[PDB]
């Protein structure tokens, strides 16, 4: 069973919609999850214009309702300092239901 | 893209969302950006303009080439036929209110009808001529 | 689409699967959207159109060039070119009604005939041009 | 041999035919399977404009013979209250044909 | 060793040539093989306008020599009542060449 | 894929077969639908047509571009243009029979040649328009 | 590329991140070289560009027709309308001071706008014609 | 080590140049062979216009100097009765040095 | 392809191997078919043509538009344009007898060079177009 | 646990901006690591009309705060000598934090 | 390719690696093969042409459209923009010597100018027009 | 730890330098190492216009400094007898660096 060790603020964007139909982030702060993070193999990979390193991240964190706080949607990162984990999904990695697998990038320009 | 835009898209999707049909065979679910939550799936989306650059000695305009696509989940699409004859109801010789400069002339072009994966949604563009001037 | 694609892929539909050729040539395989089962293999499928956007001043119409795909699980597709003939002799020079205006001329188009998968399956696109007029 | 523990409610859509040959579809409920749930390795995927979160979860279920109500088609689609779980086929994963793999996807518009 | 538990109809088409040189294919029952049936990891494949349902499938028989009725050759498919296997190879499984490996698809339009 | 496709093909494959060159340097091995064996390794295909619409007001006709292409095991393809050479000498001025409408003219279009796969099989496709009148 | 290109993309830099508007709009976020750090995700980018030779007998001149994309991580890209609009309002007619020779004059032409990747980003390209001589 | 059980009649085509280039086989039979044939995972591969089904088939004979009869150059092909295996590299499996694996196809056409 | 074909290439390779000239610059390497053996590694050649169907009312021809590649593992490919050069040397108003019919003039086409795979193999192909009357 | 054997040279460019936009890199060296370096399947890939000999080369170093001269962001390089080894990504190997992996490529010409 | 492309790939090499600029500015990095070593990183590149086969009734001749690319490790490419500016300063109105025949004008053509790979390495084509006369 | 049992005549080609930029190589004989040669799994690769027949053969020599004559650079060639073995690249085996793996193909043409 995982041994969480990492303090990763997630953070949840508020969505103020523009005249267009384009929602504008914000990326307000939400309460803070215990986690670890397994890295997977990584290589950079080509952005836009931009050479960005990139790595797999599976992280765990505990579980809740999909109707709760504590439960990371994929709208949503998580963010370690200066370290923005972006989230891909979210997947209930345990059995009985305690753990959920989240996948990350870590998207450095590099 | 061309100075005119950042307006252009704005009245578009403001003359969407106002039409009573596809209110009632849409819903809410016009936009760009996508709300995330359980994604209905019967939404259009309002993006890729391109332009053509149509401009003057005095003046400058442009020649927006918008798509608007519509999407739809449903086993056939006919159900997207009728969103997107309430789409070019809705935009074909409009004479809306632009914030840069105006546009002179809403026209209708090229409107494709395909399956986009798995053969299980359905996209039909709809490119509609912008004659902006700034 | 175009505010006529509503109806032309309806009536298009409805003139198909009332010819009684390719009634004993498919049967009742003549769909949009696939019911599921055990895909009986000789289908043909009516779903992607594009707009050629003829219009006017006064008035809109379209130039609709909807594909009619003939798809056959035989060994040989000599079975799907009378199905596909029993398509062509169904719909070009139509004269059918419609329920947003009405077409002028359903006429015929390029019809390419090739196998689509590991060479089993057998694709005989039918493009016919359908101006319509709203 | 797998262990079930979570409730999907199976459900089947009507397929109401409308002129142009399209059926429309009303996905009303069927009767509720147990089931174990075991996720894959998940990662977002480019939709139409949508950038959805998808994972695997294969889902294992008890059998039927074919013309039963109690089997999913890869017609039909699980729900666990609002998660909708398609189904993109069903294989019969015992050898003495006691369950079923099926094969879901989750996709989350995120 | 494997455990040989399914009845699978072994079907094989005579090939009546049209004046095309196209042969039209009746699919007469031939008769029937015992074999056992492994599922493989299976996913829904975009046909042609069709959205596919396929599994792996592969299908263990007995062997024989190449110029006998029992083996089925890739012409021919399976059908377990309304479930037509079809055959992707036939590829000698055992050492001893006791046993051959089918390959099949089971494709569902779902 | 016009009403005529289901005699043409029909009926360039009864032309072939009975010419005693192409007889002599491919043998039985002319066919659409492969039969299954050993796959004997010097045949031809009589498959992929596509149309080309040329109609009146008073009936209608078509132009198949029908590809006959040739593939062949050896390891040069000088074997491949003989019996490709028989395929040109064979139906360049036909004049054949069809079963509904007939053909005015079956003559030589595009004939590319080159290697398929690993560069151990070659093929030569050979495109003949196919002017019929239904 | 031709001999102006190492003096014109270093001109029309200077005359980016000197505008007022897209200062508060971008930032400092205008680059060739990204500056590897955090990615802050609002950028633009001023790098690939063309030539189409125009030239003389007595001297010689170069069409370039760079891009400067708009790469926008918003949910929406109405944000990177503006910045893009930021952009042609500072560059067409620009009559700005070349290193090697000088422009002519600073057109605008195509101006394509879509999602890049996974639809998280978006790209606005921006092609302006630059003649210059010389 | 491996256990040889098939005997596969090795074939070499002679060479007879055309006057175009291009040389014309006659595949005229060589002195047969002791061998294993070990299956791949197979499935049916799109030929030219012909559904070919595929297996890869790692064929293990023993071995011999480069230039001796014995070796198998992927030149040549094997061929049990009318089952003709093709090789694609031959590639000295053993580390003494005592057997080559051989790589093979059989392309049915089915 | 045409009936022409089969003598075509049989000539243009009796040409080829009998200049003195690419003789001491390739070898014996001139082939459509590879020997197999230690592959040399400095050959040319000629398989892939295609047809342009020059022909007549009375009579027909073609114009084949054959490719003689050039492929060569020396480090750099000043080597390969020698052996190119004696290519063209030798073919270029050739004048050569053929078996069905005749040639009446072997021109010169495009001829691009470049990389193939990895960067250490450089195909040089080599369009001539043959103008045969059967 | 890693056992740290090679020493390599730690570089991070110094970024002189042109007037263009595009800085100009330096690579002045900075302080010496130690670390591992294991290496990956390698093969020659396709440059721009260089045929690039690259290999993977997963280095392991130990760790430090992400504000610190010791963590090799992947804007620096490694070098042995006239060996450069690109940084791809770093990872953070270890489950408490001891050590990173980073990934190279030992671009040599060839 | 054609005859001349054997002198005219060795001709523009020497007037290349002859040039005081491009000298300070590349070095000795000019090549079409690549001396293996460390790969320097700031190199030009000289070997795809492409002949357009202009020729005569008396004599031939051709027009080699040869690329020089321009790679470059740097993390903008202003620096290889001097460079290419430095080709395109030595080759345009060259008037240089062949060894087989002469060059009647090496004018200037389209060059492209991007990033090749992961946006590390950027690619200036450049394409230069050789009308040589055999 | 390997056990090095065929003698392989390592290559070098001197570069003299042709007018227009590209060497012409004379693949001069250099010293003979010892090495094992490990096949990997091979078939036949589509080249120019020629079916070539390329297999993996990790080959594994011993090490020496950059700076020296033993070291195969992947500029190099290995050749036994008549079978020229490229080299693709060159990655240190061993952990304590007693051993470098090489990465071959055997390009024969078939």
């Amino acid at each position: 069973r995982p041994r969480l060790n990492r303090l990763l603020v997630l953070e949840e964007a508020v969505r103020v919609a523009d005249g267009a139909g384009g929602h504008r982030l914000d990326w307000q702060a939400k309460g803070e999850v215990w986690a670890e993070v397994t890295a997977g193999s990584g290589s950079e990979r080509a952005g836009e214009f931009v050479t960005l390193a990139s790595v797999p991240f599976t992280i765990v964190v505990r579980a809740a309702p999909v109707g709760a706080a504590r439960r990371p949607r994929p709208e949503q990162r998580f963010r370690e300092g200066a370290r923005i984990f972006r989230i891909l999904a979210v997947a209930e990695r345990d059995r009985e239901g305690h753990y959920l697998s989240c996948f990350a990038r870590e998207e450095v320009v590099a | 893209s061309y100075a005119v835009a950042g307006a252009l898209q704005a009245a578009v999707y403001q003359q969407l969302r106002a039409d009573a049909v596809l209110a009632a065979l849409v819903g809410t679910a016009v936009y760009d950006a996508v709300p995330p939550g359980p994604l209905a799936g019967t939404y259009v989306s309002l993006g890729p303009e391109d332009v053509a650059d149509a401009s003057d000695k005095t003046g400058a305009g442009a020649v927006h080439d918008f798509v608007i696509s519509v999407i739809t989940d449903a086993a056939g699409f006919a159900t997207a036929k009728a969103a997107a004859a309430a789409v070019s109801d809705a935009l074909v010789g409009a004479d809306l209110v632009l914030s840069r400069g105006r546009l002179v002339g809403l026209w209708f072009l090229r409107a494709k009808a395909r399956r986009v994966e798995k053969a299980d949604m359905r996209r039909i563009d709809l490119v509609f001529r912008a004659r902006v001037e700034g």
